[PDB]
RNA sequence: AGGGAACUGAAACAUCUCAGUACCUGAAGGAGAAGAAAGAGAAUUCGAUUCCGUUAGUAGCGGCGAGCGAACCCGGAUCAG
RNA sequence: GACUGUAAGGUCGUUGUUCGUGAAACGAUGACUGAAUCCGCGCGGACCACCGCGCAAGGCUAAAUACUCCCAGUGACCGAU
RNA sequence: UGAAAAACGGAGGCGGAGCGAAAGCGAGUCCGAAUAGGGCGGCAUUAGUACGUCGGGCUAGACUCGAAACCAGGUGAGCUA
RNA sequence: GUCUGGCAUUCAACGUUGAGACGUGGUGCGUAGGAUAGGUGGGAGGCGAAGAACCCUGGCUACGGCUGGGGGGAGCCGCCGGUGAAAUACCACCCUCUACUUUUUGACGUUGUAACCUGAAAAAUCACUUUCGGGGACCGUGCUUGGCGGGUAGUUUGACUG
């Protein structure tokens, strides 16, 4: 019995193997976006640090 | 059902597949001398009630 | 027992549980209701197999004027 | 499949009477005309342009014009249509002006040999907008003659812009009751070929020059 | 089948989970219930219900919250009018 | 052996279904529509186009799945608060 | 089969190159005008997995108990009326 | 619960504004075409004792058109015509579009009787009510709506805290 929380079963979930796990960086986007130009090139699996223990109950059985 | 008619004295007399009233032929137009169709005699006696 | 309509009747299901002004648009609604009811038809009749008194229905006399059992009133 | 065999009975078979038609000099033909609802013609479903000849052999019905060659001339006139030429000895319909409209207006079906799509095509064929005529092929045989007969007495339904299922079929003096299967080999026949099944408007039928009748579902 | 709440959880909290559950009332055999059809599937295949086996604990659902959860491939009892 | 074994889709309000119902056909109801009527008709998750299959119309189907009042026999339990 | 069994059994999922919304791509990878960068097959590399007791946790009241309060049904009102 | 709208157990008619269809059909000014064109198949003969060339004349004209009668009473129209996106009438014609001879539809007001209920006759307040007076589409149930409503319900009502 495991539900796998589908929401945060989307986003980053894919596993790596024998190195480091992914994440999501997430900036602000949306409106008034007329400035900045760096994270503009930095968005996807923005690694957090190591807090990927919570997320597991999100999914971990036949993706 | 098929309406039809033969007993006149009120709006023509011939037969027809039209029902002005809300289906109330046989509920008032039968217990006072009428009939107003209620059988199958209009797939006979509607071909077989006009010849010569 | 000479209560419900001889035909088929309606009762024994039917509830509510609707909302109050909100149908997916601005703000997720609450709920507010969640209760019981039921439905019944009407009168007028003549005869069919097994005479007692009469109850009939609504949508059971309109086209219900063929499957008789012995009558002509 | 407008209807089964029993459809063109009381629909297309009436001319002998009084108040109805007219007692002319010679017996006429029969007409089939309907009345449609609106118009639509370029992506879906109209324009009936089929290959529907006729089994039985009537009389001088429609006319044909042939542009064979020099080895297929006389053997392409066994029906006395209008006029047939050859190949080389045929360059009169590409010089004048008005006289050109005398070999395309009164010729219903065509029987042009497969070796003539220009000498008579854009000159007296697909150019006829109103009449709606064009060139059609022939069977695959080293002989071209009988196909001429099995094509004139035929009946075509030109596509254009008229709200009516015009379905010529022959005449009316011999045995009009010959619709035992010939009439069934025209409209009703087209059902294992075309792509149809439901939705055209009402169906009408009538006499020639008198009044109009009706059909049924 | 007529049948219908509810303490709880969401760390409180009307859609919700309990669910159609407590209870009432009707039926017969110790078998009734779905079960041979205006059908499931999907490569241009396969027939009669249900159960568990495996999937899928996937798709979806969803104060988008906990949460409920088929069909795609599978066994036998049965592969019978 | 005594009988004779072959005469309804739909709209609006909604319950369910996994689907809290809305970006979706499908069970059905509250008042309105009983059309199609056969190469016509039911849907593939609204519709367009083509395919797939099934045809108003009423049920029987034992066998297993799930049950545990009684009759033998059977288990690394208690011990007559 | 049968007072053990058991081989027979790929329904099947987990490990498995990955990344990418995914598509799809590809032993290399999302950016677009792309030697400079985070992850990866990679790699001075475990590619593993199943049984058991067991670290925490989990689907359940399932560490037990102590609350006045909400409900279905049913019982007398000979208590005060 | 109570206040309001929607269809049926409320039938022909009647003074009716609106509305859909069937029927004739029916506005269209690119010269010219006997003639000012978004039309097809059939076609050899179209109109006329239900009165047809021609004239007077009244109504919407960006100046095309929609009808009668009478004045003249037995005379006007298809084909080798041209040009036009097309040659035509007779049976049809969809478009922005119309006034009725029929039908259906909120109706406002008016007679009658087929839902219904209140006063005699057969064991007398129900149940049949037999001819019942009666008024009659009203009273009302259904699903939907708005308002009110602590009548009833689940919760919040935040917390901090020298």
């Amino acid at each position: 019995p495991k539900m796998k929380t589908h929401k945060m079963a989307k986003r980053r979930i894919k596993i790596t193997g024998t190195g480091k796990v992914m994440a999501f960086k997430s900036g602000k986007r949306h409106q008034n976006t007329g400035k900045s130009g760096d994270e503009i090139r930095g968005k996807g699996k923005g690694f957090v640090l190591a807090k990927a223990e919570w997320a597991r109950m999100k999914l971990m059985l036949p993706r | 059902m098929q309406v039809i008619l033969l007993e006149p004295s009120r709006l023509g007399k011939t037969g027809e597949v039209v029902s002005v009233k809300d289906g109330y032929a046989r509920n008032w137009l039968i217990p006072q001398g009428l009939a107003v169709s209620a059988t199958r005699t209009n797939m006979k006696t509607l071909e077989a009630q006009l010849r010569s | 027992m000479q209560k419900d309509l001889h035909p088929k009747a309606v009762p024994c299901k039917i509830i509510y549980q609707g909302q109050v002004v909100m149908e997916t648009m601005s703000t997720r609604p609450e709920i507010h209701v969640d209760v019981w009811s039921g439905v019944h038809p009407f009168w007028t009749g003549e005869e069919r197999f097994l005479d007692t008194e009469g109850r009939v229905d609504k949508f059971n006399k309109r086209f219900g004027d063929s499957y008789r059992r012995g009558s002509k009133k | 499949m407008l209807a089964d065999k029993e459809s063109l009975i009381e629909a297309l078979k009436l001319a002998l009477s009084t108040e109805y038609n007219v007692k002319r000099n010679f017996t006429q033909s029969v007409e089939i005309i309907l009345t449609f609802k609106g118009i639509d013609m370029k992506k879906g479903d109209l324009k009936l342009r089929e290959i529907v000849p006729l089994p039985k052999q009537p009389s001088k019905a429609k006319r044909v014009l042939v542009v064979p060659s020099s080895e297929q001339l006389e053997y392409a006139k066994k029906a006395s249509p209008k006029v047939v030429i050859t190949r080389e000895e045929l360059q009169k319909l590409q010089g004048q002006k008005r006289p050109v409209k005398k070999l395309a207006r009164q010729n219903e079906w065509f029987l042009i040999n497969q070796e003539s799509m220009a000498l008579a095509g854009r000159i007296l064929g697909p150019a006829l907008g109103p009449r709606g005529k064009f060139p059609t092929p022939l069977p695959n045989t080293a002989d071209i003659s009988e196909y001429i007969n099995r094509f004139k007495r035929s009946v075509l339904v030109k596509t254009k812009d008229q709200p009516q299922v015009q379905v010529f079929i022959g005449t009316e003096d011999m045995k009009p009751e010959d619709l035992a299967e010939n009439a069934i080999a025209v409209l009703n026949a087209i059902e294992n070929k075309a792509k149809v099944e439901t939705n055209l408007r009402n169906i009408y039928v009538k006499t020639t020059m008198g009044k109009a009748v009706k059909v049924k579902r």
